[PDB]
């Protein structure tokens, strides 16, 4: 399975550009896609998202009635036609493969991600701990708060854990915050109460470096929260 | 020819005629005895709160 | 809606499946099912042959109308235990060889067969296209060999066509389902290439008359 | 010879049954009189579960006691997600003649089969998010009833060839075959212990087998037709069983024999669907007049009826947890009770 | 102003109310026997073609209950109406007759549709596009007959004299609109024989039953539409052109009964020749048994 992403470069500010994101290795008409979008320096900010069939299309406050999000099944290609460029658009926007279903794994697969630089009531989630120093080895808590309670009726606390090791897209390490995704070691783990959650990492390796985002999805402004970098 | 599946067939009950059978009594009396002791734990038998029952609507 | 977003986006990818699943219904509700219960194994590899593992699928198309068959004969099995799978097949297309009458007797156990399946309780209003196969061999044999072995009582000369139309009316009387079902009789050989065309006139047929029961005309 | 075989086969049937007769010393019916009554039960359909468009043959209850998956004539495979009526999967069959499906108890894999002679197992928690074909286990020269799961890698089948048989997933052979059944083998269920199986077939006789050495153990009968459904009891010594005689019959395997029989006059239709309420106190049964009659294991009585139906109840299964019974019928339709 | 429309009067206006009211009555007593049987049958309910069935014994209940009602109370009643209700109760006679033959021409679309496309006829009608051109059938007769409710109020110009405050306008309009649904019928059903013989001609080149059983009955369908509501339609084709002023008022006051007899020879003529509403029937009365 792999995402490749097209697009990008130098824009005039003002200007129109379209992002392609070819879908290989995978069912691309029975994933909902997401476009996810991550400053220079900043952390990640979702953009837009188009379901299977097309049917509901979501947008962020920022890039509403301004970016255009469709797709082609039939050539498993995503688009992002984004029209009258801002300064602030600059980023490496991320192709992110999600299926909904009981039990899924939604953002289980995040793509390379192409780099545009311009030319010059949401749930807010904070984590304090902006960098903590880590020995190898050792045991960490990344601890991630909610404003809104993540734990919704029907039973599930929809928060979930990614990591961004440097120079490389985020992987999914848990989803609902208590589901190891497919691949990961069984030394992540991840608990939490509805507005306070953490996540451990039991015999942390190199490999583990990077940064870590918290995720929800109860609502959907989906909103990420400042990276918590795990340097040695 | 079938001579040697009536032969198998005649050890298959010779194998199953000693087996060693208990008194029907104890048996009827753990299966009395099962259905008793696990009664509070059937949601069948025994109807659950709405709360509790995960099919309300 | 107290459905968070991940719910909503199950509940359309339900509605999604459920849109699929429709299409597919609807193709298979222009699909026309038969059922190939032949006699023995005479009369069906012929009859495959011209109009085109416990189930052989044999699908082909003739005036635009997709037609499904069955060789449900190599199951090797209890009939009664998943005869009622194919309950409402369209028709039951049925292979009786007119050679056989020599070779109990093989008519005897096709006529065995159909009891077995024209009289069967999830076979009521199915309707039978029967198949009489391997004419010329009959033509051939009955010359020199008379319908006395097969049928005791048989009042008929030893000319073809009295002997056929004795076969034929024997089949006819095998069933007890007069009025709920008809019995489509074509006789065939391994040249004939009609039989196609016969199959499409008798299935508009049975699928005309059970329209007509549906709508209330009948 | 052949005579003397015979002789000594009947002498020793004749023996066993002296034995059953010496153990039975007391009736269920009269051990369990001084019990108090099951009650008058209701259930009310819960849940209704539509988008067949064909019979549906077989179901199976996931080890969640959520999720469930339904075969039906139409070649759709759906899982479905009984607290909201959701289909999480709709697996497009090659056959679309299924008459068995099973849920892992991991819950990664599902298994059909059919008039095929195959009962395919397909990956449902794979990447790329579409279901695909694991293995397509071929071998049995009859129609496959029904197969279940023992673990993710190994698959036990019942066929109508009287032959059941164990299968290793991962290489796709049979690892043990159980002969002995002399007619069609329509129903088997899987001890919780998931150490021996009881298969019943048409020869009006339910075989136990242990699925290590690969002989049978036991030999049950008293029904006069076919059987075409069997449940372990859930406490593992009893096993529960339906045929077209229209009476539900218990059997016992540390007596070897028959402890009730369930059955009335008013019905005559055939059970195609038996299963055990969590306790083991309720018997479920699909019954052919479109009515899936709840018995009482201990006393003959029938504590209530689910009549729901339009058509024939094919398949049965109770939640895991026991907190839902879900029956599917001819009539493309697949109600939740509660 | 109706006292010159007063023309039955007597032991024949006796003789016409007894008759009239017992019309009315066992039509409207076998309609809704019908019109539950499809209801409560819960299989036939979902059938595409007997809620058609349904909608036209609904209608004849309509039809026999407020025609009845209306010609009892206006002609041996002698009882006067108002504006507003006499015009409602003209507009509700219209609509329900207009809503019978509206689902004659769709059972009889239907039957052709059964003929015409025989492997995709479950397909090209389901349940849900039954009811959605019943409705618009519906809606269409609904609006055409309660016009005069709105549209025109016998303004200063002739008004028919068979129709008291029915402009010759509207007697025209509604003419030319039933005459085109009865000629759909007849040309359906016509198309429906034509096929059915086509049909049987090419089975028996391979080996005079369908083409004479269809033949039968839909002759006999249309025979008794057309000899129910021809002699009316004829003497309100009078009505429009002659002076509208004769005896022969009379005469279509006797004959409209005929329309009553076509309500009450419905259902036996198109439900109980299915065998589906026959066991329907059994069923409900071996429950009725209890
Ligand atoms: C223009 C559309 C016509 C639709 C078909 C109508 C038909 C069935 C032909 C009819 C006949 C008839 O008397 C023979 C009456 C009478 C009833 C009266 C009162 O209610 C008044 C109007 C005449 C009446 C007795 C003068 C009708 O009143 C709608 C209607």
């Amino acid at each position: 399975v792999q995402l490749v992403e097209s697009g990008g470069g130098l824009v005039q500010p003002g200007g129109s550009r379209k992002l392609s994101c070819s879908a290989s290795g995978f069912a691309f008409s029975s994933f909902g896609m997401h476009w996810v979008r991550q400053a220079p320096e900043k952390g990640l900010e979702w953009v837009a998202y188009i379901s299977s069939g097309s049917g509901t299309i979501y947008y962020a406050d920022t890039v509403k009635g301004r970016f255009t999000i469709s797709r082609d099944d039939p050539k498993n290609t995503l688009f992002l036609q984004m029209t009258s460029l801002r300064s602030e658009d600059t980023a490496m926007y991320y192709c992110v493969r999600s299926i909904y279903y009981y039990g899924s794994s939604p953002f289980d697969f995040w793509g390379q991600g192409t780099t545009l630089t311009v030319s010059s009531s949401d749930i807010v989630m904070t984590q304090a701990t902006s960098s903590v120093p880590v020995t190898p080895g050792e045991s960490v808590s990344i601890s991630c708060r909610s404003s809104k309670s993540l734990l919704h009726s029907n039973g599930n606390t929809y928060l979930y854990w990614f990591l961004q090791r440097p120079g490389q897209s985020p992987q999914l390490l848990i989803y609902r915050m208590s589901n190891l995704a497919s691949g990961v070691p069984d030394r992540f783990s991840g608990s939490g109460s509805g507005t306070a959650f953490t996540l451990t990492i039991s015999r942390l390796e190199a490999e583990d470096v990077g940064v870590y985002y918290c995720m929800q999805h109860l609502e959907y402004p989906l909103t990420f929260g400042a990276g918590t970098k795990l340097e040695l | 020819a079938s001579i040697a599946q009536a032969r198998k067939l005649v050890e298959q009950l010779k194998m199953e005629a000693n087996i060693d059978r208990i008194k029907v009594s104890k048996a009827a009396a753990d299966l009395m005895a099962y259905c008793e002791a696990h009664a509070k734990e059937d949601p069948l038998l025994t109807p659950v709160p709405a709360s509790e029952n995960p099919f309300r609507e | 809606c107290t459905l968070s977003a991940e719910d909503k986006a199950a509940v359309e990818r339900s509605k999604m499946i459920d849109r699929n699943l429709r299409e597919d219904g609807e193709k298979a509700a222009r699909e026309v099912k038969l059922l190939l219960l032949g006699a023995g194994e005479s009369g069906k590899s012929t009859i495959v042959k011209q109009m085109k593992t416990g189930i052989v699928e044999t699908h082909f198309t003739f005036k635009d109308l997709h037609f499904k068959m069955f060789d449900v004969g190599g199951q090797r099995s209890e009939r009664k235990k998943w005869i009622h799978c194919f309950e409402g097949v369209t028709a039951i297309i049925f292979c009786v060889a007119l050679s056989d009458y020599d070779l109990m007797n093989r008519m005897h156990e096709s006529m065995k067969l159909f009891d077995s399946i024209c009289n069967n309780k999830w076979f009521t209003d199915t309707s039978i296209i029967l198949f009489l196969n391997k004419k010329d061999l009959f033509e051939e044999k009955i010359k020199k060999s008379p319908l006395t072995i097969c049928y005791p009582e048989y009042a008929g000369s030893n000319t073809y066509e009295e002997a056929a139309a004795y076969i034929q009316c024997q089949f006819e009387d095998l069933n007890k389902r007069k009025d709920t079902k008809e019995i489509y009789t074509h006789f065939t050989c391994a040249t004939d290439t009609k039989n196609v065309q016969f199959v499409f006139d008798a299935v508009t047929d049975v699928i005309i008359k059970n329209n007509l029961k549906d709508c209330g005309l009948f | 010879e052949l005579d003397q075989l015979r002789q000594e086969a009947e002498q020793l049937k004749n023996q066993i049954r002296d034995a059953r007769k010496a153990c039975a010393d007391a009736t269920l019916s009269q051990i369990t009189n001084n019990i108090d009554p099951v009650g008058r039960i209701q259930m009310r359909t819960r849940r209704t579960l539509r988008g067949h468009l064909a019979k549906i043959y077989a179901m199976h209850w996931g080890t969640d006691s959520r999720l469930l998956v339904s075969a039906s004539q139409d070649g759709k495979l759906i899982i479905w997600d009984s607290y909201t009526t959701n289909k999480v999967h709709a697996i497009p069959l090659r056959s679309s003649w299924v008459m068995t499906c099973a849920y892992a108890p991991s819950g990664n894999y599902v298994a059909c089969g059919g008039l095929d002679n195959i009962c395919s197992i397909y990956n449902l928690k794979t990447r790329e998010g579409n279901v695909r074909v694991s293995r397509e286990l071929a071998g049995h020269t009859g129609y496959l009833s029904c197969c279940r799961f023992l673990d993710d890698n190994q698959i036990v089948t019942s066929s109508g060839d009287t032959t059941c048989a164990l299968w290793d997933i991962e290489t796709g052979q049979q690892t043990t075959t159980f002969t002995g059944h002399t007619g069609d083998v329509m129903s088997l269920s899987l001890a919780p212990d998931t150490r021996l199986f009881v298969s019943g077939a048409c020869d009006a006789s339910a075989k136990l087998w242990d699925v290590r050495e690969g002989m049978c153990r036991q030999t049950f009968t008293g029904h006069e037709s076919d059987i075409n459904a069997i449940c372990f009891f859930p406490n593992g010594n009893a096993f529960a069983t339906g045929s077209d005689d229209a009476t539900c019959r218990l059997f016992d395997l540390r007596a070897d024999q028959e402890l009730m029989t369930y059955s009335h006059d008013n019905i005559i239709c055939g059970i195609t669907s038996v299963s055990f309420s969590k306790s083991g106190r309720l018997l479920l049964a699909g019954y052919d007049d479109f009515n899936c009659n709840v018995w009482d294991a201990l006393k003959a009585d029938r504590a209530g009826v689910l009549a729901g139906h339009d058509n024939r109840v094919s398949c049965l299964g109770v939640t895991d947890d026991g907190m839902a019974v879900a029956t599917g019928s001819w009539d493309s339709f697949l109600k939740i009770w509660n | 102003p109706m006292k010159d429309y007063m023309i039955l009067s007597g032991p024949q206006k006796t003789a016409v109310a007894v008759l009239c009211t017992l019309l009315g009555l066992l039509s409207a007593l076998e309609n809704v026997a019908v019109l539950y049987l499809i209801l409560s049958s819960h299989q036939l309910r979902r059938k595409p073609s007997y809620l058609f069935i349904g909608s036209l014994a609904g209608a004849d209940f309509l039809a026999s209950v407020v025609f009845a009602c209306s010609f009892v109370n206006f002609h041996v009643f002698h009882g006067v109406d108002s504006k507003a209700v006499f015009l409602l109760k003209i507009g509700s006679v219209t609509m329900t007759f207009t809503a019978s033959v509206g689902s004659l021409l769709l059972t009889a679309i239907d039957r052709y549709l059964c003929l015409r496309y025989p492997p995709s006829y479950k397909a090209l009608l389901t349940r849900g596009r039954a009811l959605v051109t019943l409705g618009i059938m519906w809606v269409l007769s609904a609006l055409v007959s309660y016009l005069p409710l709105m549209g025109w109020t016998c303004c200063p110009r002739p008004c028919s004299e068979l129709f008291p405050l029915i402009p010759n306008d509207y007697l025209l309009s509604w003419l030319l609109f039933i005459a085109f649904l009865f000629s759909g019928i007849i040309y359906t059903y016509g198309h429906v024989l034509w096929k059915a013989h086509q049909h049987v001609a090419s089975l028996s080149g391979h080996q005079m039953r369908l083409d004479v059983r269809l033949a039968k009955t839909l002759g006999l369908v249309l025979a008794v539409l057309l000899i129910c509501w021809f002699p009316v339609l004829a003497l309100m084709a009078h009505s429009l052109a002659t002076t509208l002023s004769d005896q022969v008022k009379k005469a279509f006051a006797f004959c409209s009964m005929l329309c009553l007899i076509n309500s009450m020879v419905n259902p036996v003529i198109y439900a109980l020749r299915s065998g589906e509403i026959r066991s329907s029937a059994h069923h409900c009365l071996a429950h009725w048994k209890k």
